[PDB]
């Protein structure tokens, strides 16, 4: 009985009989704060506790795992810090914005020229999420982290035409995107289970910050950082902010991310996209 | 030869018996894995996150989904009006049908264990008050004042220090497991009703808004257990998958 | 209470219907007598909703090839089974070279016999299959012509599946096939929320704009059961 | 007699299943073996011996086929030409189907393990020069210049002193397996572009040729693994075999 | 990364198709309801290829006969298989003394049957089968007649095949039949190239001289892929 | 279980059932310098390094596989010496040439004598090549060493006609013949997957000589020398040699030849073919 | 019942194939046999005159 | 395996296979002078010896047979 198995690989043990030489072929059987990260630094004294996604920090790839035999680069300090993005304007309409990670620091400082010159690419990543308001404010936010966010499409609203988003929305960029029908969320899922994914409520009568460490979650251990986006992230207005008249009407929301753990592979020439 | 004796049920093929089949690529040597984050063994791991219960839904909401997702809450002028009730079987057509917990429970048939529903409070900081959030064992119906609903199990809590409430939902069953309950002859295995009731009042002060919304969550315990596999409503084919 | 039947084990084990095949004797199709078949698992609703519960899935895969006449009856004919890895070549007719089975696997079966059994190791190049990809597999610019390529994960065409009734002469009786899977030796990974909505394209999870069906039913009052 | 339980799969025969029949011949004693040279008990073996690497194809070389194995040098009037170049993918339609590696890789699906491509000089003795051989991970385009195409992997080598040079070609791949990459949405398996540079010049004394020929050899190395048999493209029948 | 894939054993072991062997009720040759099949492995050209990566080769085989009418059905036919050693007597007849299976192997299986599965051990004299021999296997002089002799193995014809339907009476129903092999305890050695012409011949490897096909792909430039 | 079997012969051991009681019937299984020889020397200071043909020294026939009751003669002198054969003038045109061993000592010395007078013939060779340039010549030679190799046909070039190559061109004797298309080598075979076989470089600006050392290969441990061929030897400019006007154009081509452990058996009369 | 796969080659007769077959009389004893001369259990010694 | 079986009542030992819990259905198997009475009397002096039938005296009912 030679291990070809698919089974072989995790730490629980099946029992299984088996009439042939291939393992594949049996049967099934019995089943048995403050963050300082490089040269940037932040604190948040009105955010609740940092949410681990998934229970698991973001580390180096282990040799065990690793296929590439090429040396990997760790610029420590010009790649991991705290990149803060543009500021999204709230409004009682306001219907929600999207990012797709790791499109949006493509442009943007060393981890985005190293990025173009590598064709490998891990990373574990850090979600901050920004919404100032008064006691005088009430309103609800809910920041989620969905891995391999697919945009949909509304196929002409007859769903006899076949169409596929674009590259503006399929890779917003820096600048973001905005949902359409944030109810299906553009995947035709419900968003009333989008807290199965790793989430934070942003809550103005108690928190307004929101802190996710989201470690690299793919079926290989590098992956080309252009094409692929890893997951994507989620600032929903599930309840609107309400306020009477001659309150400041203007109420920002700001979006700080940071890379933990970057290794790049594959040094090659200029590739934009 | 060895003497066969062959038994009825021959040359048949049943789809939940596990058998042996010959492969058909020998010694095949699959990649090996990686470490992936996220690894989920049983169904109940699911089932035991809180996921949005949608506590309103209205035939006027159908047009805007989002309003689903809560309740408003306001001034009262009166004494002990109810603000909203719904039924505690997770495998009924109803407000349950949003949570991931329902959606997974729809594949089983009997379901045990007991669940809880928490509440989310999003008003504002300075707005103050207390409610009232009852569940009557089954046989009740919805009660009419607060004297009524009052009879069951009940908690109080309040707006200001505390921003979510927990109900336990408790097992109180004849039997120890639970079939869909459905209209009709069905409705032996309702588990109750879920009642949130105004006990004192919404107090606000001035320059803040007077109208609040209210998030319910949903999920199950560890005692929650599920059994006997089947289809459910969910998906349907009116027409082939172009 | 034992937690056995919620476990993922006996939940994805069992056979479902991944294809349906015909070979009609009049019609614009498969009437040459053999059948290309591209292999496509999402082209069935109700076991997609199942595998769309997790985004990566490892697994080991068993079949059940079913054969039957579209009135239900049975002839003595003999049919031939064969899989086509990527790169392999594709038949072009029903006494092309590629059928004649030097290194690629093949099944033979009657009608009159039980439906045929195999077992598909696990054969993507990556650690896992991924139902949904983000991004595109080819490099440089995309316009709105190749915007195709979207959703699509190059790990997850593993091959194409083909069948032909055996002989030169065409055969005088339609045949029709019925695919199943049974999965076992399964791993799972990253959760995902249920679709509720009515699936369109196999390809990508359009949804029909018009109507948007909510997730729950309605009711007249939210004070009334 | 003992019972016995049919299941589906019986009556059929599978190519790739191994059994055990019946012997025509009872007890048959075959000749004894002697020793043969040159067992082969892998087909690792046959891939790991270099073998020549046509690098120049054209259509006007159609003719004379012997003109493929080997492609032209000279000397240059300006700087950093781009002498030759090609595709490093072993299982794909090119100059790699003329090596055993690809014709036994061609057997095969997925593959996996570094390459390596060897270079043979056949010029005069006394002509002198460099080369600059350098290989650009996926990604990349043919380099316009010579600054473009040596940010990747790159060799300097000498023609008066060396007779051969061997540029190994590392994995660099985000999957441990391979597809074979074909045209169009299958260029995601695309291994590389190994181009050729003039580094100096082609310099040559008084007396000897100024034109001479690279010979190219290819082939694997240790690591080079390959799996899933498949039936290859490079065998036809049109017609009987008289 | 294992390499039992790639190994002799696994690529050379399976069913591939070595032989085609029909009987008519109507046509010029086998109509008299027998045939006799002098075995030659070579007709067939993929699994030739295969072959002659190797120059010496010892092995075992194991076959499958399956049985057909020429459109693919059925009928309850019975069918008798026989191995006729070098020297044996041939058969002349469907009643012919030869088919009486005194010491001759023989194998009875009908149309409605699965196919008939016999192992064949290594019956060469020689340690090994010879696929190309250089040299004649006769003494004296050779002429331009006498030329046919050239790359003959005296040690590669093990026998003569043949096929009857039972009975005295001629059978209504065409039968065709499609011989298979499984190569099994398998021995190599000389490795030799792959041959990339298309095949003429069984019994020597004859190339067409008119068109020379390049073993690789051409294109306009050296410098532009 | 008796020991029928075919794999039963080799150094490996393999794991198989057997249901019956002939070995065979069952399943697979899981699978796991100067050069003096006789009375003439050679002394090659230029040539590059002797390359073994499949690392195997010719030797005498063991007793174990040995199936002649006949005693051999071993005439160590006057049968195993360096053989010089013809020269060839190399030109820009020239496609190369082959020669069938051993046919082409069956008329030269003793060896060729004896080999008339004895039936069975067991005996390894030794491969030399030597082709002469100077600093101002640049030129490659390929010399391989295939077994067993068969003379095609173009069969006139439509691929109808039936037509064998006749005994000139398969028995080139000591004079050898020359390569009409060397891309298919005759064989309809590749020319770049020469090299799978034992091969030696010839290079004018390094190695102007080639030594190959080649044991007896065949399925038998003696065979008649006349008819069988045991292997050719291929001598292919691949790369045509340059010169320019006023150098030396006459390049000769000489090819020396030994054979190594020679045994007879079956002393008989006289026949020569 | 034990589940059991059918495998082709089945419902045919090898003639020289050795398999065990039905007794028609069971417990059937024989005539107890004598010395004859003249055994010959090889035919190798029929060649060897 | 319950002894249900008929030849489990007798002296002989036989063995038998069988793949069922019932011993019935299983297979066959390997096989392995002055006489005087109460207030009467007679004497016979020109009588035969007396033949005993069956060699077996009569005698009264065990209580192991006895319903
Ligand atoms: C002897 C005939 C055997 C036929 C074998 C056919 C292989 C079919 C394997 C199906 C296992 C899943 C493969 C992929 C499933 C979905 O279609 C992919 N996600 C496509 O996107
Ligand atoms: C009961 C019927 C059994 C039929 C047995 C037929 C024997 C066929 C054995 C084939 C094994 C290879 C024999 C030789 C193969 C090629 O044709 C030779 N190289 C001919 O040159």
């Amino acid at each position: 009985e030679n291990s070809n198995s698919a089974s072989e690989g995790s730490t629980i043990n099946y029992t299984t009989i088996n009439y042939y030489k291939d393992a594949y072929a049996a049967s099934a059987g019995r089943q048995d704060a403050q963050l300082t990260i490089g040269n940037s630094t932040i604190t948040t004294q009105e955010a609740a506790n940092i949410v681990i996604a998934y229970g698991e920090w973001p580390e180096y790839c282990p040799d065990t795992d690793a296929t590439a035999v090429d040396k990997p680069t760790r610029p420590d300090v010009s790649v991991n810090r705290f990149f803060t993005l543009d500021t999204k304007s709230w409004a009682k309409d306001s219907k929600g914005w999207y990012w797709k990670f790791p499109d949006v620091l493509t442009e943007v400082g060393v981890f985005g020229q190293n990025a173009q010159f590598h064709y490998l690419y891990r990373s574990g990543f850090c979600v901050h999420v920004q919404c100032n308001a008064s006691k005088f404010h009430q309103g609800a936010l809910l920041v989620a982290v969905l891995p391999e966010y697919v945009l949909g499409t509304i196929a002409g609203g007859t769903g006899n035409e076949n169409s596929h988003p674009p590259y503006a929305t399929t890779q917003p960029g820096q600048v973001g995107a905005v949902l359409t029908h944030p109810y299906v969320l553009d995947a035709g899922i419900p968003l009333s289970q989008l807290t199965v994914c790793p989430h934070q409520w942003i809550n103005l009568r108690t928190n307004n910050c929101a802190t996710i460490i989201v470690p690299y979650m793919n079926t290989v251990p590098f992956d080309s950082a252009l094409n692929h986006c890893n997951f994507g992230l989620l600032v929903i207005p599930v309840v609107p902010l309400d306020f009477n008249a001659g309150a400041t009407s203007e109420i920002p929301i700001t979006v700080t991310i940071a890379p933990m753990c970057a290794e790049f592979a594959g040094l090659r020439q200029a590739v934009k996209q | 030869g060895i003497p066969t004796e062959l038994k009825p049920g021959t040359n048949q093929f049943l789809t939940t018996d596990d058998g042996v089949s010959a492969p058909i690529l020998p010694g095949f040597h699959p990649t090996p894995p990686i470490h992936i984050p996220g690894e989920v063994r049983n169904l109940l791991e699911i089932c035991r996150v809180e996921t949005i219960l949608e506590v309103n839904n209205l035939k006027t909401n159908e047009t805007t989904p989002m309003q689903r997702l809560c309740f408003p809450v306001s001034v009262q002028s009166k004494t002990g009006e109810l603000c909203a009730a719904f039924r505690a079987d997770p495998g009924r057509d109803g407000p349950w049908q949003s949570t991931i917990l329902g959606q997974l429970c729809r594949y089983y048939t009997q379901w045990s264990g007991s669940l809880e529903v928490t509440f989310m409070f999003a008003g504002s900081f300075m707005a103050t008050g207390k409610m009232l959030i009852a569940y009557t064992p089954p046989g009740g119906s919805v009660p009419a004042d607060r004297i009524t609903a009052m009879l069951g199990t009940h908690v109080i809590w309040d707006f200001g220090l505390q921003s979510s409430v927990t109900l336990v939902v408790p097992w109180i069953s004849n039997t120890h497991y639970r079939a869909h309950a459905r209209a009709g002859y069905f409705d032996y295995y309702t588990t109750g009703i879920i009642t949130i009731w105004y006990q004192t009042n919404y107090v606000v002060p001035i320059g803040a808004p007077t109208t609040a919304y209210i998030v319910a969550l949903a999920a199950a315990q560890d005692n929650f257990t599920m059994k006997l596999c089947k289809d459910t409503e969910d998906i349907e084919q009116t027409a082939n998958i172009q | 209470h034992s937690t056995q039947e919620t476990a993922i084990g006996n939940f994805f084990s069992r056979a479902g219907l991944v294809s349906i095949i015909t070979m009609p004797t009049m019609g614009t199709q498969n009437t040459d007598g053999y059948a290309n078949w591209d292999i496509d698992l999402m082209g069935y609703a109700q076991l997609r909703r199942k595998c769309e519960l997790f985004t990566y899935m490892r697994f080991d895969a068993e079949f059940t090839f079913v054969v039957a006449k579209p009135n239900g009856e049975l002839v003595p004919q003999l049919l031939q089974y064969m899989y086509v890895p990527p790169g392999a070549p594709k038949p072009t007719s029903r006494d092309s070279f590629a059928w004649q089975t030097a290194t690629n696997p093949s099944v033979f079966v009657k009608m009159t016999d039980p439906p045929a059994q195999v077992s598909v190791p696990f054969m993507s190049p990556a650690s896992a299959y991924q139902w949904f990809y983000d991004g595109y597999p080819t490099f440089g610019e995309h316009l709105q012509a190749n915007d195709l390529d979207y959703g699509q994960c190059p790990n997850n065409m593993m091959g194409t599946f083909s069948i032909r009734t055996v002989g030169t002469k065409k055969s005088p009786h339609s045949i029709t096939l019925r695919v199943y899977m049974r999965i076992k030796h399964v791993r799972a990974w990253i959760p995902r929320p249920l679709r509720n909505q009515p699936y369109l394209f196999k390809t990508n999870p359009n949804y029909k704009g018009n109507d948007i069906k909510c997730t729950s039913t309605s009711r007249d009052k939210i004070t009334t059961l």
